[PDB]
């Protein structure tokens, strides 16, 4: 509880100079991120389909670009986020794939959010070691949507932070 | 390098910048007293001091706490951080610009717009001093380099420039050679707001927006109700000291030295702020 909404928090916080001290510390919160709070969910596909279209469209942001396979890179992305990858369809993620995954998930405070991204995928001199797959974000603010698109591609690499 | 943050709003008389703290504490003549602390780009409290105008801010001096005037003719404190009303008096028949805070016995020194400013014991309760010489609207009021020696400007067309007591102003002397204040070589007007030959300064340049002090020094860096805000060195006295600012159209509301800054930075109206120096000027 206690709506504050101030998003990502990043709220200003005090620790008082209010004796044995002149000072302190007033801060203000970075810190607050969300690809945890978001929870994996799940749909039928065709309604899917549908309600993909469907959904606040307002957010995309992109993959291309990495350091392992979207099979591992994938699971680990997905645990990372702690989110759903709806459905499968054996074309193969492996040969190529040619495959654009969909992802679905529900959060903490409720919102559902919803995903196609459409990916290359790594194998030899075929194709992916990069993307150029498209992230499409939907997340009802737009501002929180495209923020989460590239919360996840915050996530979506491992590097120096 | 960077404008931070910037909004153009607020009609504004009065101004502080936070020596402590990147704050800002301004006085807008919406009837309106503010302070935000302003780095963190958030107001902490925001009262329209009463529903006439507000002129006056000045500094306690302590940490975080204004002292404040408005148009109810009050001299307020109160803490921002300790939200409360520190001890209280209203104010005479103006506004309050200027105040400072003292301790033998925790003592206390108000300084006003109007007619008098009065100087309060509430511990073993005697008088510190009573300051006569103001009238009405004051728009910069100073301590001086000794603080608690100061000067006013007025919408009186005066300049006030006091000296105090313990039991009421008064100095004793008798060393000097010649005067600069007024004594050789060009120098400005006495004013009237005031009756004691201290010094009172002519306020009279339609009325004098703003003054300004020189710590130590006497030189008075000036706003002036007109183009021309004159100014004059009394560490000096020139002559072509009949300096009009000018703008290029109208006015020259203030200009003013920056404690650092050997400079003056005049603002004006032709949709303006004026940059000068006053290192070689």
């Amino acid at each position: 509880s206690t709506e504050n909404g101030i998003i990502f928090g990043n709220i200003v916080y005090d620790v008082s100079g209010a004796a044995s001290d002149r000072n302190c510390v007033v801060l203000s919160d970075i810190h607050i991120d969300i690809m945890d709070y978001i929870q994996p969910a799940t749909c039928t596909d065709a309604e899917f389909r549908q309600m993909w279209a469907e959904f606040e469209w307002e957010n995309k942001v992109t993959v291309n670009t990495n350091m392992t396979d979207l099979n591992d890179y994938l699971q680990h992305i997905l645990k990372s986020t702690n989110m759903k990858c709806l459905t499968p369809e054996k074309a193969l993620s492996g040969y190529c794939g040619f495959m654009a995954a969909n992802l679905y998930a529900r959060s903490i405070f409720g919102e559902d959010a919803l995903a196609n991204v459409s990916i290359e995928k790594p194998v030899h001199q075929g194709p992916d070691a990069a993307v150029t797959g498209h992230i499409r974000i939907r997340a009802k603010s737009q501002g929180m949507a495209l923020s989460l698109g590239d919360k996840i591609n915050l996530s979506q690499k491992k590097t120096s932070l | 390098m960077l404008t931070k943050f910037e909004t153009k709003s607020a009609r504004v008389k009065g101004l502080s910048f936070h020596p402590k703290r990147p704050w800002i504490l301004t006085s807008l003549h919406n009837g309106v007293i503010q302070l935000w602390d302003y780095r963190m780009c958030t107001l902490i409290d925001k009262f329209d001091e009463h529903d006439g105008p507000v002129r006056g801010i000045d500094f306690h001096k302590q940490q975080p706490l204004f002292v404040s005037g408005g148009d109810d003719y009050k001299i307020k404190v109160w803490n921002y951080k300790l939200r409360r009303c520190l001890f209280t008096l209203l104010g005479h028949l103006d506004y309050i610009r200027t105040t400072f805070f003292h301790h033998e016995y925790p003592w206390i020194l108000s300084a006003s717009d109007d007619q008098t400013i009065r100087v309060w014991n509430w511990q073993s309760r005697t008088c510190v001093c009573v300051l006569t010489g103001h009238n009405h609207y004051v728009m910069c009021a100073q301590f001086h380099p000794s603080e608690d020696l100061v000067v006013s400007a007025s919408l009186d067309q005066t300049v006030r420039v006091w000296d105090i007591s313990g039991l009421r102003k008064k100095n004793l002397s008798p060393g000097a050679v010649e005067s600069d204040v007024r004594g050789i070589t060009g120098v400005d007007l006495f004013g009237t707001t005031d009756a004691v030959v201290k010094h009172v300064l002519e306020g009279h340049d339609r009325g004098v927006n703003w003054a300004a002090f020189h710590p130590t020094m006497p030189l008075i860096v000036s706003g002036a109700d007109d183009r021309q805000v004159k100014i004059w060195r009394m560490n000096e006295s020139k002559a072509w000291e009949v300096d009009t600012c000018r703008g290029h159209y109208n006015n020259v509301s203030c200009a003013v030295f920056h404690p650092r800054q050997e400079l003056i930075l005049s603002n004006s109206e032709d949709k303006s702020i004026r940059v000068w120096d006053m290192s070689k000027r």
